[PDB]
């Protein structure tokens, strides 16, 4: 169900996203689609608290396969 | 005009009781310089038939991260929908291969994104690929048609949705093709599908070739438009391009409407490349045609526009889209207008019916006097969710179905904030007195509370 990526809104931009991966410990796989300030991370509510409580990271969610039919 | 001498375009009755893209096609238009890419399974960009009109700058692979949007080769042909798809829309013509797309003339890309893991992130990737380049995304999946399931687009994709409509296309806003799906065995609402329910996504629906509603088809109030797709076995079905370079004449359901809307938009857009995502809304509203389409709900709205649970404002019209498109003037600046009604929870027990006259934001900024969508935002919760249905009527009595029972869906989770839309009172006026139904439809002693209930009007003054 869950897999190992975590989407983050960082609004200090890429150099912010950046340093994020750093220190946290993460992997900056970069940027979402066209969401200029969204990002995914490789490294778990824990690992998904310690991005949100980032005082940089306005919100951040692990990402979970859903079932998606075909018609 | 000379029309194609493919040797499946005879095939295509639903070409030339047609969508009429013959009249699109005379009047100049058959796709040039309009991209549409397929948000699926993957394409077949080697296709004799497609790889004419392959663009990869409208494709990617976003399951093996990788350009190259192949489709996965299996013993039963699991990965032939993208292509499928593909084909109805700009298929080749005049080659001596199989039949011809919509808009013969436009590129063709497509995404690989189902046959994978699909995660909020994935779906949001593809949504937003090159917006700038792709004008048109065409997309038939969703939430599972069980009957029980209430699903939508997460916060990525739910982005992705609106950065899309605002910045896409050079701020025009990126199109957003939708199936409204395939659960009519299990008496399944498309309501409850976030996808098709959108506003921003222009949702399809399938009639049969002998314009009855199929058996796959969902009703639901967000549907806008209608093109022919599947019926039964004394029925023809769509003709199109298949895996391993082959020809079909046997492609079904609501996925193959869907491509055919986008490329008729496809044409529109040809036609007016200065179209906005809410002017080609609008366009549909206007030129499609209820005529020689059987339903057994077939209501008359505010502005006397015929309008149907199963066939939105009836069938894609090429020609009449085209036409209109020439000289349409762009609408006016999107405006929301949010009104809390609720002051209190009410408890629904067997029959729950709330009223409030509104003003449409008079005075603000947001005064709407022509509406589009309208949203009836609702939190509620209920002992069996499927026993429900509720209705919103406007001002000018139209009244709409939010949500129809669903024997299947026994769930005890109720909604929460969930927005019911409806496309039945475009170009209404919203000022006036809007009723909220909520009734029990089975025999059992059902309890619930409706929470909360925030009618959201969309429209321009
Ligand atoms: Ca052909
Ligand atoms: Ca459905
Ligand atoms: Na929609």
């Amino acid at each position: 169900q869950f897999v190992n990526e975590w989407a983050a809104e960082i609004p200090g931009g890429p150099e912010a996203a950046s340093a994020i991966a750093e220190e946290l410990g993460y992997d900056l796989l970069g940027q979402i689609g066209s969401l200029e300030n969204h990002y995914l991370f490789k490294h778990a509510f824990h690992i998904t608290k310690r991005l949100s409580d980032d005082d940089r990271v306005i919100w951040a969610e692990q990402q979970y396969e859903k079932e998606r039919s075909k018609r | 005009y000379q029309e194609p001498t493919d040797p499946k375009f005879p095939q295509q009755w639903y070409l030339s009781r047609d969508l009429n893209v013959k009249a699109a096609w005379a009047q100049g238009y058959t796709g040039h310089g309009i991209v549409v890419s397929i948000l699926d399974d993957g394409i077949e960009k080697n296709h004799p038939d497609l790889a004419g009109n392959y663009d990869p700058g409208a494709s990617f692979d976003v399951n093996d991260q990788d350009p190259d949007p192949q489709p996965r080769y299996t013993q039963m042909n699991d990965n032939r929908h993208g292509t499928r798809c593909a084909g109805e829309v700009a298929a080749v013509a005049n080659n001596g291969v199989c039949g011809v797309g919509v808009a013969y003339n436009a590129r063709i890309g497509g995404v690989r994104m189902l046959d994978g893991e699909v995660t909020d992130a994935v779906e949001a990737r593809s949504l937003g690929l090159n917006p700038n380049h792709i004008h048109i995304y065409s997309a038939s999946w969703g939430p599972e048609d069980d009957g029980k399931t209430v699903d939508g687009p997460a916060r990525l994709a739910e982005e992705a949705f609106f950065r899309g409509v605002s910045q896409g296309r050079g701020g025009l806003g990126s199109i957003f093709v939708w199936a409204s799906g395939n659960g009519g065995r299990e008496h399944d609402s498309c309501n409850c599908d976030g996808y098709t329910n959108s506003i921003y996504t222009l949702s399809i629906s399938s009639a049969t070739q002998f314009g009855n509603v199929p058996w796959y088809s969902e009703a639901c109030s967000s549907t806008l438009a209608t093109t022919y797709s599947s019926g039964n076995q004394n029925e023809k079905q769509i003709v199109t391009t298949d895996l391993r370079q082959k020809c079909t004449e046997s492609h079904t359901g609501t996925s193959a409407s869907a491509p055919l809307a986008a490329g008729i938009i496809a044409l529109t857009l040809e036609a007016n490349k200065n179209l906005t995502w809410r002017d080609m809304q609008h366009l549909v509203v206007q030129t499609s045609k209820p005529a020689h389409l059987n339903a057994n709900d077939w209501a008359t709205n505010g502005v006397g526009r015929k309008v149907s649970h199963s066939y939105g404002y009836g069938l894609l019209d090429a020609g009449a889209m085209v036409a209109l498109a020439q000289n349409w003037t762009t609408v006016a600046p999107q405006r929301k207008c949010i009104i809390d009604i609720l002051t209190e929870p009410k408890d629904i027990g067997k029959r729950l019916e709330v009223r409030k006259t509104v003003t449409a934001c008079l005075g603000e900024p947001n005064h709407i006097t022509r509406l589009e969508h309208a949203q009836a935002r609702l939190t509620l919760s209920y002992n069996r969710r499927g026993d429900l249905a509720i209705h919103l009527v406007s001002p000018m009595g139209t009244r709409s179905t939010l949500l129809a029972a669903r024997p299947h869906d026994y769930s005890a989770d109720g909604f929460n904030d969930w927005a019911f839309m409806t496309t039945h009172s475009w170009d209404e006026d919203p000022s006036g007195e809007w009723v909220l139904e909520i009734e029990n439809t089975s025999e059992a002693n059902n309890y619930g509370t409706l929470t909360k209930f925030t009618l959201v009007l969309y429209g321009t003054a």
